[PDB]
């Protein structure tokens, strides 16, 4: 309407200061590894300071925050998802996957994850296409039909960016449908 | 030149507007003249029949013209920052996207907002951290986005550009 | 000291349906800041405790600290802009006064926004032709008739 | 983007033929003129100025040429033919058809059956527009406003989403 939001942005370099979808996507927890101690911060991760080496669970904006070329303060390994443990079974079928489940804003979490410099980037970039452009038709041809417990069973299944797309593709057929009536 | 002309010119740079991501060149000719063309009538105008259907000629004529601008506010609302300042950075010799009245608009736009940001809460966080540059908070007009130009066809704009 | 309070804000608003505005929050917004406060001093000292006090150990609990402020004040600020962008919306839908019923959920704050940009676009408009040059918050759709 | 609304404001100035039930002067109109009116005497005049008189009562509408049933019902065959899209009769046939079809189908000879097989060479021109979507997406015209619209602003963020994730 007259309600023009700022859009997403995780999908490309960075994210997009005012919005609201990034700041919510980069809030998610990441698996990351302590190097230096770090005093004070020992109330919050309830276990006066935290030694090196702690195993932790930091938003991705925190981590993303502290890292670094040198690791010097922090360590990161790529989520059990993105690993090339699923990188295959999603090469197989990705029109099966519970994309929600698994890290619900998939796609976007997937691209900022890159920064951590990881040296398996391209494999994990030359994954998020083809387990998209795997399921584009899936989504299509939910989003351009009426509703059945079958896109309410599909849909269960999208991602944060899909359960978008899923969105647009439901409003034209709802523009168009609210025309070829009186 | 020509009404009919016009017109046909006015649901161009009206389409063109719709489906470019980005503030394009003010028209503020195709703008006036239509502006001018439809009071002159509006005049001639106050039979019965006659009447009612230059009337309905004109809803049409409006209809558009608002659609266009409507499309232009909301835009330069989008991308107030990199507009304000995209004419000041634009070489003298090109044509303002923006024209003197959405100039003082976008340029009103901001000096409401920045305060807003500044007197409701931005003024009340630790020194050194109270100022923002909304010139790098709000998003620019993504010219590498696909749209549709008419053989018609499909592809990224920023290439068409 | 996670930000988390900030998030419960950007929430109450993606849990607003087509972009519906929700009362503005108070409440929230004073314990962002008063975090943010806090999370200041707790860290100029120790950068001051850093730059005399020796210790050096704390370079790491600072920047985390930064992080924070820096987060915190993201999410301070996308709030109040949607709620900015949604009242915008509120002018082309239920025209020039409004509806009773949002004035109670909007800050003191942003109806001053809201009738200054009004009063502005109402400039903008009148002078697009003589007499009042052309309104184009009417005609919103294509005619039918 | 535009919507239906939007869209049809177009097919709304596409020219159709009616007969008036009245006598009117030559009415010089911004853009362009509207031959004089004379009662029983077919004038071709823009589908919204149709519509309006028709439904004003004082008017008849003639079909276009194209909207004959066996016509149409040769051409969705011809559609369902060529693996590729189909070059239509009028650039908004489907607004045509909407619009007359609910203003005038006093003057359409049989609706209900030229109705549907409008829509039947709709259907399977946009079956034939997602299968054909579904390629340019991952190997990575001819069609009318009404049906790049609604399903553009689609096909226009997935593709704003490859080129944002084939680089990412």
């Amino acid at each position: 309407e007259a309600y023009f939001r700022v859009e997403s942005g995780a999908l490309g370099p960075e994210e997009n200061f005012l919005s609201l979808d990034d700041i919510l996507m980069s809030h998610e927890k990441l698996p990351v590894r302590t190097e230096t101690a770090m005093p004070r911060l020992g109330a919050f991760f309830l276990e006066n300071a935290v030694p090196q080496g702690s195993k932790l669970e930091l938003p991705l904006w925190l981590a993303k925050g502290l890292f670094d070329n040198k690791r010097r303060i922090l360590s990161v390994e790529l989520p059990k998802i993105y690993q090339e443990g699923w990188r295959t079974v999603f090469s197989a079928d990705p029109n099966v996957v519970d994309l929600h489940k698994m890290g619900p804003h998939f796609y976007g979490f997937g691209s900022q994850l890159l920064h951590f410099d990881s040296p398996e980037n391209a494999d994990i970039s030359q994954s998020l296409l083809q387990t998209f452009i795997g399921r584009f038709r899936r989504i299509m041809d939910s989003s351009q039909n009426a509703y059945n417990e079958d896109t309410s069973a599909l849909v269960a299944r999208l991602d944060e960016m899909e359960r978008g797309l899923f969105q647009t593709g439901q409003k034209g057929l709802n523009d168009f449908q609210c025309w070829e009536k009186g | 030149l020509t009404p009919a002309e016009l017109i046909e010119r006015l649901e161009q740079a009206w389409m063109n507007e719709k489906f470019a991501p980005e503030l394009l060149e003010s028209k503020p000719e195709i703008v006036e003249c239509v502006m001018e063309q439809l009071e002159h009538m509006e005049e001639n105008l106050r039979e019965d029949l006659k009447v009612s259907i230059h009337q309905m000629e004109m809803e049409r004529i409006r209809y558009v013209l608002s659609s266009y601008l409507r499309c232009r506010l909301m835009k330069i609302e989008k991308f107030f920052p990199h507009v304000l300042e995209k004419e000041k950075t634009r070489p003298e010799g090109e044509p303002s996207s923006l024209s003197p009245e959405e100039l003082a608009f976008a340029r009103e736009f901001m000096a409401n907002t920045e305060s807003y940001l500044k007197n409701v809460a931005l003024k009340h966080m630790p020194p050194n951290l109270q100022k923002v540059d909304l010139f790098r908070a709000v998003p620019k007009p993504d010219l590498d986005s696909y749209v549709f130009l008419r053989s018609q066809h499909l592809i990224r704009y920023k290439t068409i550009a | 000291m996670f930000c988390e309070k900030a998030m419960e804000l950007i929430r109450e608003l993606h849990r607003a349906p087509e972009g519906q505005l929700p009362a503005f929050n108070e409440d929230g917004l004073r314990q962002v800041l008063e975090e943010m406060k806090a999370l200041y001093e707790q860290n100029q000292s120790d950068v001051n405790e850093a730059k005399s006090g020796g210790r050096s150990d704390l370079i790491p609990t600072i920047k985390f600290r930064h992080c924070s402020l820096l987060r915190n004040r993201r999410c301070t600020v996308a709030y109040l802009y949607d709620r900015l962008l949604r009242i915008r919306a509120l002018r082309w839908e239920y025209g020039s006064i409004l509806p009773n019923a949002l004035r109670f959920h909007m800050a003191a704050e942003e109806m001053e926004w809201f009738n200054n940009y009004k009063r502005s676009l109402a400039t903008y408009m009148r002078s697009l032709g003589g007499d009042e040059g052309l309104d184009i918050t009417q005609d919103m759709k294509p005619p039918k008739s | 983007m535009m919507d239906a609304a939007e869209v049809e404001f177009l097919a709304e100035k596409e020219l159709v033929t009616i007969i008036p039930n009245f006598s009117l002067d030559k009415i010089y109109l911004i853009g362009g003129d509207l031959g004089p009116f004379n009662p029983g005497l077919p004038v071709e005049v823009p589908l919204w100025l149709a519509i309006n008189l028709k439904q004003r009562q004082k008017c008849r509408l003639l079909p276009p040429e194209w909207m004959d049933v066996e016509k149409l019902e040769k051409m969705r065959d011809h559609e369902r033919k060529e693996e590729t899209f189909t070059p239509m009769p009028s650039p908004y046939y489907m607004e045509l058809t909407k619009l007359l079809l609910n203003h005038a189908s006093d003057n359409i000879p049989k609706a209900d059956e030229i109705r549907t097989l409008v829509k039947d060479m709709w259907d399977t021109r946009i079956a034939k527009l997602r299968v054909s979507a579904d390629s340019f997406v991952r190997q990575q015209d001819n069609l009318t406003l009404m049906e790049i619209n609604t399903s553009g602003t689609f096909l226009t963020q997935a593709l704003n989403h490859m080129y944002k994730l084939r680089t990412n």
